[PDB]
């Protein structure tokens, strides 16, 4: 189908071009504020630079896998494609996961916070948390791998529902269950409990970023368990094309998410351009 | 002949080929770009690939896994 071949083409080109620019514009903004230079905003940063190289390296050879049908590049360019794919996929939450924490220590305790999380100790937690996420990238797919399949158009990587699952698991679940968990926390500190308020907009908007993130990319991370436990339940492909490419639109949403909710940076946003 | 059929965390299963079917083979499909759905299973012949599809056909005992 030329129409529809067409359609996706022009349609995932916009989409993939729009979150490469939002997520430069969101970098740019946060760098070019020497006030704006916080532990908060540099986890923000983190984020947004994981989700433009996921954007940047993922997105065209996804959206070229979709429109094709099979794939055009070596299978070595396949390998380092899927584990880019997975080192992003996870990076995101758990830089997530990493917000969550300083926002949680953030509301806790208002005064005290940076006598809590200081640069160095912000950075130390970026650091661990980018060498656990190129962890569990990279060491399950290749530390345990089936042979290559004969096609060089195939692009899995491993076939074994073990790996799925346990992909799934620790790159989705456990930092779902620690942010979860954690904004609980912070909601019930909120509602019964200067620097407190701007702390908690700031929260706010990092939940509301969150929220977007876990409702986007949950139908995803069900929708392939399902099929991996019971190998009868595959819907259709039209379900697993609309998660996949909703949770990849998710990764492209936040830098609308950050001006819908943060004034400091619609301004940052206005004064860029 | 014995072709493991269904792939699972739980583990594999295993069942014959009917009276025709003497063949085991294995077939990719291109569900999605983050899950390529394989089937296996019994056949009197490999079926030829459609829609872009690849199989895999070989002799006997639960062979290519």
């Amino acid at each position: 189908n030329i129409s529809k071949a067409i359609l996706l083409g022009v349609i995932l080109g916009g989409l993939i071009l729009f979150g490469v620019l939002g997520n430069i514009l969101v970098i740019l903004s946060v760098a070019c504020h020497r006030h704006l230079h916080s532990v908060t905003h540099y986890y923000i940063v983190n984020l947004a630079v994981a989700d433009l190289l996921l954007t940047s390296t993922v997105l065209p050879f996804s959206a070229i896998f979709e429109v094709l049908g099979y794939w055009a590049f070596g299978r070595v360019f396949c390998n380092i494609w899927a584990a880019v794919d997975v080192l992003c996929c996870t990076a995101s939450i758990m830089g997530l996961c990493i917000i969550s924490i300083d926002r949680y220590i953030g509301v806790s305790y208002p005064l005290r916070y940076p006598t809590i999380v200081t640069q160095r100790r912000g950075l130390m937690a970026l650091l661990c948390v980018w060498a656990l996420s190129l962890v569990i990238s990279i060491g399950p797919l290749f530390g345990w791998r089936q042979p290559a399949p004969e096609d060089e158009t195939i692009c899995q990587i491993n076939e074994e529902p073990g790996y799925v699952l346990f992909s799934a698991l620790g790159s989705f679940y456990l930092p779902l269950a620690i942010i979860l968990v954690m904004y609980c926390r912070v909601y019930v500190v909120a509602k019964r409990e200067l620097k407190f308020s701007r702390e908690k907009k700031a929260a706010k908007t990092l939940g509301i970023v969150v929220g977007c993130f876990v409702l986007c990319w949950l139908p995803f991370f069900l929708v392939m368990p399902i099929g991996s436990f019971f190998p009868d339940f595959k819907p259709s492909e039209t379900v697993f094309k609309i998660v996949f490419w909703l949770g990849y639109l998710n990764s492209c949403i936040n830098p609308i998410i950050y001006p819908c909710s943060s004034q400091e940076f619609k301004k940052a946003f206005q004064n860029v351009l | 002949l014995t072709c493991v059929t269904k792939n699972t965390i739980f583990g594999i299963t295993t069942e014959n080929c009917p009276a025709g079917q003497n063949l085991c083979f294995k077939r990719w499909h291109y569900v999605i770009p983050r899950y390529t759905e394989i089937t296996r299973g019994c056949a009197a012949t490999c079926p030829i690939p459609e829609n872009y599809d690849s199989i895999h056909c070989c002799k006997t005992d639960k062979c290519n896994e």
